[PDB]
């Protein structure tokens, strides 16, 4: 009310409510959905679109070979956070020759984005992540929202209507996490989580876009054609 | 964060004025009036001190008139301190004119950058504008003797005859009324003092509460010279002229 | 670069600059103009060493026309000749100085004066009656100081030059493919065709 | 006074046909005169079927080589994976090597 | 972080007032009464020592500071503010004097450079004026004795004779009427304590007025001798004995 | 007043939609893609009839295989322009190629949130971006203030963008010549136009593979509307 | 009213930023008192430790400054440490840069320059402390001197602060009046500190336990806090007289 | 009013209320304690399980400073990790200078002093944090808890966030009972007791239990987390004592 | 720095700081400019509250950016001189480095595009001026006007009017400037720039400016005599 001029100043009940607005932007974006299992982790993304005449806006970003993430809210702040990424995985390899962890991924993403809600004349990121990947502990997946705040999880979802994808993933986590050396069926299971959170719309060739990462197998992206398999 | 207690003293009002501006020539217009008058063989600057108590040392003093180089002087209406900045940034342009060129800075020119800084003010850097308004008396070998007026907007003109500060609304009229081409500096004299004697908000005008220059060619052939008046020769050209 | 010279007479000012563009063993051009116009009524000659040369010249003469737009007036070649002198003077305390050696030639219209500056590299500004940079200056100094007089005519300053040009023909190692000469009076700046 | 480069031998060889190309180097490692590596590779794989190396002094090489690499990674993510083409690869390695055309890389460079 | 208030917070109203100026005038009015006469061989300043605590040393505390050997200062309003003008009016005696002539600045000059420190606080980003109003007493070789007053505005003007603060209007009426130009500098001193026991309240002696003067030459307060140019500073602060001195003959 | 960079309840930055409020006001631009080509057309839109119509350039070329129509406060599109231009140049002089017109609009639309408290405000302009690359093919794209960019088939911007958007919705279909498109985007600039269309207030411009982008000539144009009120009476 | 929010004048030619800078002095709830004995320079002040889970001997108001410097604040801790870290970083750089080692006094009025900025200056607030610096300068003697939000600072005879203040220091000027002397006439600094305490147990009528008491102590050439153990002998002392 | 609406603004009562915001964040977060021992600290927090499908043992929210502190800390999570972030890099400057580790009350001073510079400006918001931490030095073991004002002082035992006073009045009972002193391996065995008595005041959602430790004899004066039969160990000894 | 964006959108999409900008130079002094076959006319109104002027040293309306290119302005004064001082070192820094005078479209480009650059830059705000630039491209015989605006906007104009009372102006010009024909000759372009202007002036006395533009730097500035010959003329043949 008069504590949400700017990203500085709390609230009489210890709220910033920039930071709030900016994690109502996310809400308003499109679902995605995450979810691994021992070997493999994968990114099921449904793309949003202007109208009939427009493209369907990409959702799913690549950022080393083994890493990854799917967006959901303001494109152009993950388009600066993901080249974050893209820096701190490349400086991990040019260095150190390492292939950097997705736990540090995580944990450099939350102090980026914690810097933008405690000074004036900056603003909090309008945009959430799911970041996949494979490191040397196996298959990850990683929830990062704007506040700061990075969790690890077997599965997730976020965007509009997300809760219909996680109660799914959420009764379903015992099948999905033992789907071991079989890329399809986590897709499958993937798809299926999805399918959830759709009202009225449903989930054609150029709506869909899946990722996958794993033990023998690169971060990839399926658009078109490719994802026809899964509908 | 600071936002909260900026003023914004650099933008237009919706009638598209600049607030600041219009509040500084408010300020100004309380000062005490200073008159100057061109003449054909000479220029008179005269000025009248604010509110004089009896205990101020007055042969030692100056807040109206003051020298910037040896043919150019200014007579100041408003805030002193903020005069005082301006005068020895113009000083010191005089100065850099004469090492690059060997040549005396010409009158307009050293106006035109003063003035621009006042305009500099008005435009960005988010601070007040000077309040003050100067009347410009000079003399260089191009336009002759020049009379300009700067304001804290930045914009400056040339005159024939003019007031600044208080009053100037009355004191233009009665030199409007009295004032014609072919005048000379004594006569120009004798209208300041005469402009002044009627538009002061005091008693009566005398010497202690005045300030007085002349630029003249009255040196010894072709040559250009400052009389900053001391009070003995203010008290005997206010008598001479028959004011007291 | 090499040679230019200069010669103040009664009613103009004369600058011979010569046309050769040397570089190694190679002639490269023999028909160069080592001057830009200043102002209507101001030229400058100039020597020295090689893309220094122009690039001040050009700079100056950018900078004259600027202050003749601006105040709607023609400066003095007095104060050309002084703000040029203070652009060298700052230069050769900079890291990297315009070796540049100039001649400024003028007219002043308020004085009805010709009037001839001589400014090295360093910033070392001389008023002469007559003028000359680099080895020129070995011969034509004495030669002018016998046969210059203060009243002479334009055409009597041009058959005195054409005895500077003749000698240094004869006594430079150096083949410098002639001179371009301009007068510089009341009327303004105006080339020699036929020298 | 500390000398920044060295000499690190060694010699490399490209021929071109009319369906393929080779790329050529030996695996000696030298200074001065002894023997550092018998077995030390200066011809790289640097993705989209560019084969490169760079000869002369070894740390020079190792760091061109290395930012051309990383050159070409940034290519695919800012051009939607597009392949980099070996005529648009030499011309980004002008720029890498001119660069430091002030403190050059001693090698010389084949791709 | 970082300064962020890099516009001015002294603004021009409607009315054509700068606000943070007049205000400032008002703490000056609020200030103690203090005060400056000019004679012809001389010039005194004297305030009373307003002691916040009978347990403060009020000697640790000086009102009245030396600038230079010949120029000396005193002010009405806040403290602190006047505290480190002095230090800045010091300093600046010095680098854009001093280090350049090689001689002490003459009395308007150094007026001046403080004036113009108080104008850039009216003026400048992210700051209020200073709260202070000083009286500047100095003499040199070229002007002779002056006493000047300096305002939060940055303006100052010289005086014969004048008082600022508390009971300045009083103060200045009592000394339009004894001020005359024949004065020596012993009755221009017994002049400010008749001009000064009427703005004070409580105790009036040497431990609770601060007085100092401008006036000849002291050799034995130059600390050296074997140059016969230099002969001392002309500001002499008044002990709390001279001063008793004085009040018995009053 | 409030922060320049600040988020509304809903999750919105306050400046960023304000600016697509002055767009809305914009003079009309429309774009077309096809198999042949993509087409860009404007509406003028001169303010007095003294002013003389020609110098009213809407439509801009970025590179030989890019071109560029604007819509809202088109004072603020000539930094994007020349940044546009620079960043296809030195492309072009890093990697001796013509670049993706994807990775241009890109560049272009990085700009876009580089404001605050960098530049003062977010850009009151939008861009339609059309071109073509031997990767993707001919492209059209729709660059705002907001940092997003979508490829479209074809988009309409400016004041009667929501009337236009409707009617090209109808039209397009993927087996449209560069004629057909031409007359398209005339057809539907007529419709929303205030002032009556003719060569003099409307411009047309396309990009081909073979010739590049091209503004038309007011004679070029004005044969095509005259062929275009011809086949409407037709029928 | 944004004059109140920030150090700029109000109409009546206040800083009311200064004024609740002064309120928050008081917000521990801890009174101070400091004297001068011939040799000495003795202060005292109260130590509350409510809860039961803090330890008490990380909890002070007093600091140690340099090796001849001690200071004791009013205020909340967190200012009072920023001023210390200050006063500290301020005093060794003097030595460092004049070669020997800072007066009580001189450091007071650097630390009061100090708090005069934040009057002046707008990004900066000031700090909500009162300062009391102790010393045996090796010129002046036995010194105390004060800073106060405002930037004020002046030297002292004795001195108290905090909520009863105003009680100690009518105490102390009363007991001045019959000594007629500007200190304690004593001898060791023992007694000194032994009548700092019985002065204060008067004014504020309080007994004293030894955790209740926080004591430091200024000699020539060192400052020094006592501990628990040397303020009960001290607290024995009082009570077997 | 209006004098909360900026941080470094005194209330008339000469109060920053910015701060006292920032200790609401504080106390809605979850809860923290710390423990001194005879010779060492332990440190122990709440992890909410707000779902199945987050992942055990993996979102770890204890952390390490140097290699003998332990940081732990209750309410915005992001800012007591920029809090940390800061405590290592003044760490590191001082071993680097000094080259002994820093100090534990060396070291609380520097994020004390870090915290309340973050109270001086308003351009910046306080942090929205307090920080339980401590370790071993060569003086011995020492305790310490920062608050968002940059209060803090030593402590026998410390608890912040919403299950505060549960903990403290649990902490009492243990510094009255022992006063001899508590050992590392029995202060373990109290963190997870104190845990699982302080989750009361935050029951919707079950929770998942993690400690630490640094004690010169159990760890040799390095910090390690408790883990296997451990901490399987001293959950037990938890569940037993609830029931 | 002082940093604050000033310049801002509201709710409506407007930036309120350059349409304020824009009353500025509604309240500021007419200037008119009329392109012919052959040149360009520079007309500009002086108000007469102003006696006791001395017209040999006070700033001229219309100021020479090149020997070729002028620039007539409306708005405020000072900010004026800041554009123009520019505009005057961007001619003489383009001859020096392509060795060829401005064009007059770059020319008026140039001093739109810092208009525009203090519509989005932080700490300042926008010229309260809008100019009119005339003049001829080097080697070329085609006459040149364009506008500039506040906003940052550019425009040709076969011939236009800003300032106070400028809507009337243009009215007046819209009618009686004909595209197909021109005014042929110097002397139909000033009558029918001095006609414009005498709708609006008050007086033809020392009231109107005017500044004659031809090709190849001819550019000349007619007195107080020149100027009444005119207003003389239209006078008796209006009494009809
Ligand atoms: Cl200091
Ligand atoms: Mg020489």
């Amino acid at each position: 009310n008069n504590y949400d001029g700017d990203t500085v100043t709390f609230s009489p009940t210890g709220r910033l409510f920039q930071v709030e607005y900016a994690l109502e932007a996310i809400k308003q974006g499109s679902v995605t959905v995450g979810l691994r299992s021992n070997t493999h982790a994968v990114l099921v993304a449904l793309k949003r679109n202007a109208d009939e005449l427009s493209s369907y806006q990409k959702k799913i970003i690549k950022c080393d070979e083994h890493m990854g993430l799917s967006l959901a809210g303001l494109a152009p702040d993950a388009r600066v956070l993901s080249n974050y990424l893209r820096q701190q995985c490349n400086y991990s390899s040019l260095v150190f020759n390492r292939k950097l962890a997705v736990e540090r991924a995580g944990h450099l993403l939350c102090d980026k984005a914690q810097k933008n809600t405690q000074s004036y004349g900056g603003r909090p990121y309008g945009v959430g992540l799911l970041i996949i990947g494979y490191d040397k502990s196996g298959a990850h997946l990683l929830e990062f929202q704007p506040s700061g705040n990075v969790t690890e999880l077997y599965g997730t979802a976020i965007g509009a209507r997300s809760q219909g994808a996680k109660t799914y993933l959420e009764r379903t986590l015992d099948t999905f996490i033992k789907i071991d050396g079989n890329p399809d069926e986590l897709i499958k299971a993937g798809v299926e989580a999805i399918s959830q959170s759709l009202r009225d719309e449903s989930l054609t060739v150029d709506n869909l876009s899946i990722a996958i990462v794993g033990k023998d197998t690169p971060f990839t992206i399926y658009d078109g054609e490719a994802v026809a398999k899964y509908i | 964060g600071s936002r909260r207690y900026d003023s914004r003293t650099t933008i237009f009002s919706p009638e598209g004025r600049l607030y600041q501006v219009e509040y500084a020539l408010e300020s100004i217009s309380h000062a005490g009036t200073a008159i100057g008058i061109m003449a054909s063989d000479g220029i008179v600057l005269a000025a009248e001190r604010k509110v004089t108590s009896t205990l101020l040392e007055q042969d030692t003093s100056t807040e109206k008139l003051y020298k910037l180089n040896d043919k150019i002087a200014v007579a100041v209406a408003g805030l002193t301190a903020d005069a005082e900045i301006l005068i020895n940034t113009a000083r010191i342009h005089a100065q850099n004119y004469l090492k690059t060129y060997n040549e005396d800075i010409p009158v307009e020119i050293l106006v035109r950058r003063l003035s621009d800084i006042k305009q500099g003010y008005t435009q960005h850097g988010g601070l007040r504008p000077f309040g003050v308004s100067f009347i410009y008396a000079g003399y260089d070998d191009r336009y002759g003797y020049q009379l300009y007026t700067s304001n804290p907007s930045g914009n400056y003109t040339g005159w024939k005859a003019i007031s600044v500060g208080a009053n100037t609304s009355a004191a233009q009229t009665l030199l409007q009324m009295d004032y014609k081409d072919d005048m000379k500096v004594d006569d120009a004299i004798e209208l300041a003092l005469k402009t002044l004697s009627k538009t002061t908000d005091s008693s009566a005008l005398t010497y202690d509460r005045l300030e007085f220059a002349t630029i003249r060619k009255g040196a010894n052939d072709g040559e250009v010279y400052q009389k900053i008046f001391k009070p003995q020769e203010i008290k005997d050209i206010l008598v001479k002229t028959g004011i007291t | 670069m090499d040679i230019i010279l200069g010669i103040r007479v009664q009613d103009s000012v004369i600058l011979a600059s010569s046309k050769a563009v040397t570089r190694g063993i190679s002639v490269l051009k023999d028909s160069d103009d080592k001057t830009r116009q200043l102002s209507p009524h101001t030229l400058m000659s100039f020597a020295g060493e090689a893309g220094d040369t122009v690039q001040f010249a050009e700079y100056i003469q950018a900078n004259i026309q600027l202050y003749s737009i601006r105040e709607d007036y023609e400066l003095s070649p007095q104060a050309v000749s002084s703000f040029v002198r203070q652009e060298l003077a700052k230069s050769i305390r900079s890291r990297r100085p315009y070796q540049v050696n100039v001649l400024i030639g003028g007219y002043d219209k308020k004085k009805n004066k010709p009037e001839l500056y001589q400014i090295d590299y360093l910033g070392t500004k001389v008023e002469l009656p007559y003028g000359a940079h680099g080895y020129s200056g070995f011969y034509t100094f004495s030669l002018l100081d016998h046969h210059y007089r203060p009243d002479m005519t334009t055409e009597e300053g041009l058959d005195l030059l054409k005895l500077c040009v003749q000698e240094l023909e004869k006594r430079m190692p150096m083949d410098f493919k002639g001179v371009i000469v301009k007068i510089v009076d009341k009327d303004g700046i105006r080339q020699v065709d036929d020298f | 006074q500390f000398n920044p480069y060295g000499d690190n031998g060694g010699t490399i060889l490209g021929i071109a046909g009319e369906d393929f190309a080779v790329l050529a180097g030996d695996t000696r490692n030298i200074t001065d005169y002894s023997i550092n590596s018998r077995y030390e590779p200066k011809v790289f794989d640097c993705g989209d079927n560019i084969v490169m190396s760079a000869n002369g002094f070894a740390a020079d090489g190792d760091a061109l080589v290395k930012r051309f690499k990383n050159s070409v990674k940034w290519y695919h993510f800012d051009h939607n994976d597009k392949k980099l083409s070996i005529n648009s690869a030499a011309r980004n390695i002008q720029h890498l090597l001119y660069g430091k055309r002030f403190f050059p890389y001693y090698v010389h460079t084949i791709i | 972080m970082t300064d962020r208030y890099s516009f001015s917070l002294t603004t021009f109203s409607p009315s054509g007032k700068l606000g943070q100026i007049d205000y400032a005038l008002t703490a000056v009015k609020q200030g103690v009464t203090s005060l400056g006469i000019k004679a012809t061989n001389g010039v005194v300043i004297a305030t009373e020592k307003k002691s916040s605590s009978p347990l403060a040393m009020s000697e640790t505390l000086s009102k009245v500071s030396l600038l230079t050997p010949d120029i000396g200062a005193v002010y009405s309003g806040m403290g602190p503010d006047y505290r480190v003008l002095v230090d800045k009016s010091r300093k600046v005696a010095h680098t854009s004097y001093k280090r350049i002539y090689g001689e002490y600045p003459p009395t308007k000059l150094l007026v001046s450079e403080v004036a113009k420190i108080m104008q850039e606080a009216t003026q400048s980003g992210g700051v209020r004026p200073f709260g202070v109003s000083l009286l500047i007493a100095g003499h040199d070789e070229f002007n002779g004795f002056s006493l000047y007053q300096v305002d939060p505005s940055g303006s100052y003007f010289p005086w014969k004779a004048t008082a600022i603060g508390k009971g300045s209007v009083a103060a200045k009426t009592f000394l339009e009427k004894r001020w005359n130009d024949e004065l020596e500098l012993e009755d221009a001193i017994h002049i400010a304590l008749l001009t000064l026991k009427e703005s004070v309240e409580g105790e009036f002696n040497g431990d609770t007025i601060e007085l100092a003067i401008i006036g000849d030459e002291n050799p034995d307060l130059l600390g050296y001798t074997g140059i016969p140019t230099d002969k001392g500073p002309r500001f002499r602060k008044l002990t709390s004995q001279e001063i008793n001195d004085r009040l018995e003959a009053l | 007043d409030r922060g320049v960079s600040t988020f509304s309840p809903e999750g919105r930055l306050f400046q960023v939609e304000y600016s697509l409020e002055a767009i809305k006001l914009g003079s009309t631009a429309i774009g077309i893609a096809t198999k042949e080509g993509v087409v860009l057309g404007v509406e003028k839109r001169a303010t007095s009839p003294l002013l003389e119509s020609d110098s009213i350039e809407k439509i801009v070329e970025i590179d030989r295989h890019i071109g560029c129509a604007m819509s809202g406060l088109t004072a603020d599109a000539r930094s994007m322009i020349e940044h546009a231009r620079t960043a296809a140049v030195t492309h072009n002089l890093y990697y001796d190629e013509d670049i993706n017109v994807e990775s241009l609009t890109q560049s272009v639309c990085d700009l876009a949130l580089r404001f605050g408290e960098l530049m003062s405000r977010p850009f009151g302009v939008a861009l339609l971006i059309a071109g073509h690359d031997a990767d993707d093919g001919y492209q059209l794209f729709h660059a705002e203030p907001s940092g997003t960019f979508y490829r479209y088939n074809a988009k309409a911007i400016g004041s009667g963008s929501e009337g236009a958007q409707a009617e090209l919705l109808n039209e397009w279909h993927s087996s449209l010549t560069l004629k057909e498109a031409e007359l398209l985007v005339l057809k539907i600039l007529k419709q929303v136009m205030e002032e009556k269309l003719d060569e003099n207030n409307a411009q047309l411009s396309c990009i081909t593979k073979q010739d590049g982008f091209k503004i038309y000539d007011n004679e070029k144009t004005a044969e095509l509307i005259k062929e275009l009120k011809e086949k409407e009476a037709a029928e | 009213g944004y004059d109140r929010h920030i150090t700029i004048f109000s109409p009546e030619g206040r800083l009311y930023q200064v004024e609740y800078a002064f309120k928050a002095t008081n917000q521990t709830n801890i009174n101070s008192l400091a004297v001068r004995g011939k040799d000495c320079t003795v202060v005292i002040s109260q130590k509350k430790v409510p809860d039961k889970l803090l330890d008490p001997t990380t909890v002070s108001y007093i600091f140690c400054i340099s090796r001849t410097i001690g200071m004791v604040v009013n205020g909340p801790i967190p200012d009072a440490r920023n001023a210390a870290l200050r006063a500290k970083a301020e005093a060794a750089e003097f030595r460092y840069k004049y070669g020997y080692d800072m007066p009580c006094d001189v450091l007071a009025k650097r630390m009061a320059n100090l708090s005069q900025i934040y009057t002046q200056r707008a990004y900066m607030r000031p700090l909500g402390v009162i300062l009391t610096f102790v010393s045996v300068d090796e010129e002046l003697g036995p010194s105390i001197y004060k800073t106060d939000p405002a930037g004020y600072y002046v030297g002292y005879k004795a001195t108290a602060t905090g909520p009863k203040q105003q009680e100690i220091t009518t105490n102390l000027e009363n007991h001045f009046k019959k000594s007629k002397i500007d200190h304690i006439n004593e001898e060791s600094w023992e007694k000194v500190v032994e009548f700092a305490i019985t002065h204060m147990i008067d004014a504020l009528g309080t007994e004293f336990s030894k955790n209740d008491l926080e004591v430091g102590v200024a000699t020539k050439d060192k400052f020094f806090t006592l501990s628990a153990e040397n303020i009960e002998e001290r607290l024995v002392a009082i009570a077997e007289q | 009013t209006g004098y909360d609406l900026s941080n470094s603004v005194f209330s008339p009562d000469g109060r920053n209320f910015q701060v006292e915001y920032a200790v609401k964040a504080v106390e809605n977060g979850t809860t923290s304690i710390g423990i001194k021992c005879n010779d060492g600290v332990v440190f122990a927090v709440e992890k909410l399980i707000t779902s199945k499908l987050l992942v055990p043992q993996k979102n770890v929210k204890i952390q390490v400073v140097d290699r003998h502190i332990g940081c732990v800390y209750s309410g915005l999570i992001p800012d007591g990790r920029h809090l940390v972030n800061r405590g290592r890099e003044e760490a590191a400057s001082f071993k680097k200078l000094y080259k002994t580790p820093i100090p534990i009350p060396a070291f609380a001073d520097r994020l004390g002093q870090y915290v309340q510079a973050h109270t001086l400006y308003n351009s910046v918001r306080p942090f929205g944090v307090s920080t339980i931490f401590g370790g071993v030095d060569k003086n011995g073991a020492h305790l310490y808890m920062l608050e968002p004002s940059g209060s803090y002082w030593g402590y026998k035992g410390a608890a912040t966030g919403k299950g505060r006073q549960s903990a403290k009045a649990e902490l009492e009972k243990l510094v009255d009972h022992h006063p001899e002193g508590l050992s590392a391996r029995e202060a373990v065995k109290q963190a997870a007791k104190i845990i699982y008595l302080a989750h009361e005041d935050n029951k919707e959602k079950d929770f998942e239990l993690e400690i630490s430790w640094c004690s010169l004899s159990e760890t040799n004066g390095l910090h390690k987390f408790v883990k296997g039969d451990l901490l399987q160990e001293a959950i037990d000894f938890a569940q037993k004592e609830i029931n | 720095g002082y940093d604050r964006a000033l310049s801002i959108f509201s709710p409506d999409g407007h930036i309120f700081q350059v349409e304020y900008a824009l009353e500025a130079v509604k309240r500021g002094t007419c200037a008119v400019g009329v392109k012919g076959k052959n040149c360009v006319v520079l007309g500009c109104e002086r108000r007469s509250t102003l006696k006791l002027q001395d017209t040999r040293i006070t700033p001229s309306k219309v100021s020479k950016i090149d020997s070729h290119v002028v620039l007539s302005f409306s708005g405020l004064n000072a900010d004026s001189r800041i554009l123009i001082e520019k505009a005057r070192v961007e001619a003489q820094s383009h001859r020096l480095t392509l060795e060829d005078p401005v064009t007059v479209e770059y020319l008026t480009r140039y001093v739109a595009g810092v208009q525009q650059r203090y519509t989005q830059s932080g700490g300042v705000r926008p010229f309260g001026v809008s100019t009119l630039i005339a003049g001829f491209d080097p080697r070329d015989d085609e006459p040149k006007l364009y506008q500039t605006e506040p906003s940052g906007i550019y425009s040709s104009w076969s011939a236009q009017t800003i300032g106070r009372n400028s809507k009337t102006v243009r009215e007046f010009l819209e009618k009686n400037y004909d595209r197909k024909e021109p005014p042929a000759t110097v002397e139909e372009c000033v009558k029918l720039t001095v006609r414009s202007l005498l709708e609006v002036v008050q007086t033809g006395a020392k009231n109107i400016e005017i500044t004659v533009v031809k090709p190849d730097s001819d550019i000349v500035a007619l007195s107080s005599e020149e100027i009444n010959q005119y207003v003389t003329q239209i006078e008796q043949e209006k009494q009809e």
